[PDB]
C-alpha cells in the first residue's frame, strides 16, 4: 500500500466503546452533602450526545463509593478487544483528586488505575476518556474585563485545579451543557482537543454566576483539559 | 447556580 501515518487513533473498530455515566444526585444524609439539582439534565444530555457518537451508554444513578469501585473494576475486566475506546463520565461532588460516592469519597486515581495499560490489556493503546463534572477545591474565579501505563488517558475536567465547579439547577452544569453542544456541532468535523478548546471558550465567555450571596456572585469558570493522549482523536472514521 |  501507499505511505501510512499513525497520527490518529484507530476509531473504526466494530464498536466505539462504552460510555459509563455515573450520575450522583442524592447523597446520604450523614455525609452532609447537598442534592445536585440539574444533574439529571446533564446525564440525559450526555446519554443522547454519546448515543449519536455511537457509544454503548450505561447510565448509573446514585452509587455509593463501594458501588463505584466495583463498577469500574467490573467494566475494566470486560473484553474491549472490539472496542475503539472507553469513556467514563463522573457527575458528583468533589475536591482535588476526589469524586464523591453517595456515602463517601473515592480517589480519582483508584478509578483510573483499573484502566492502566498494564491492568486493562484490551484497552492498551486506545484512548481512555474521563470527563469530570465536580469541584476540585473551594476557590472562586472573580474574572476580569513498551508504553507508559499512564499513557492514552484524557481527563476533561470541568474546572481548573483547586476551584469550585458550577452547576445550574435548571439547565445543568456549565461544562456539560457546553461539552454536549460542542460535540453535537463539531464531532463530525474537529479533532477532540479542538472540540474541548471550544468548550473552554464557551464556558469562559457565556457563563457567569448569579447569587444572592456576594461571595458566590459574578463568578467565572474555565475548564481544564489534561491530556496524556499519544494520538489525535476523531470520533468519525473512513 | 450552585457549586459542586
Ligand atoms: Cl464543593
Amino acid at each position: 500500500s501507499g505511505i501510512s501515518l499513525d497520527n490518529s487513533y484507530k476509531m473504526d473498530y466494530p464498536e466505539m466503546g462504552l460510555c459509563i455515566i455515573i450520575n450522583n444526585k442524592n447523597f446520604h444524609k450523614s455525609t452532609g452533602m447537598t442534592s445536585r439539582s440539574g444533574t439529571d439534565v446533564d446525564a440525559a444530555n450526555l446519554r443522547e450526545t454519546f448515543r449519536n457518537l455511537k457509544y454503548e451508554v450505561r447510565n448509573k444513578n446514585d452509587l455509593t463509593r463501594e458501588e463505584i469501585v466495583e463498577l469500574m473494576r467490573d467494566v475494566s475486566k470486560e473484553d474491549h478487544s472490539k472496542r475503539s475506546s472507553f469513556v467514563c463520565v463522573l457527575l458528583s461532588h468533589g475536591e482535588e483528586g476526589i469524586i464523591f460516592g453517595t456515602n463517601g469519597p473515592v480517589d480519582l486515581k483508584k478509578i483510573t488505575n483499573f484502566f492502566r495499560g498494564d491492568r486493562c490489556r484490551s484497552l492498551t493503546g486506545k484512548p481512555k476518556l474521563f470527563i469530570i463534572q465536580a469541584c476540585r477545591g473551594t476557590e472562586l474565579d472573580s474574572g476580569i474585563e513498551k508504553i507508559p501505563v499512564e499513557a492514552d488517558f484524557l481527563y476533561a475536567y470541568s474546572t481548573a485545579p483547586g476551584y469550585y465547579s458550577w452547576r445550574n439547577s435548571k439547565d445543568g452544569s456549565w461544562f456539560i451543557q457546553s461539552l454536549c453542544a460542542m460535540l453535537k456541532q463539531y464531532a463530525d468535523k474537529l479533532e477532540f482537543m479542538h472540540i474541548l478548546t471550544r468548550v473552554n471558550r464557551k464556558v469562559a465567555t457565556a457563563f457567569e454566576s448569579f447569587s444572592f450571596d456576594a461571595t458566590f456572585h459574578a463568578k467565572k469558570q474555565i475548564p481544564c483539559i489534561v491530556s496524556m493522549l499519544t494520538k489525535e482523536l476523531y470520533f468519525y472514521h473512513h | 447556580d450552585e457549586v459542586d
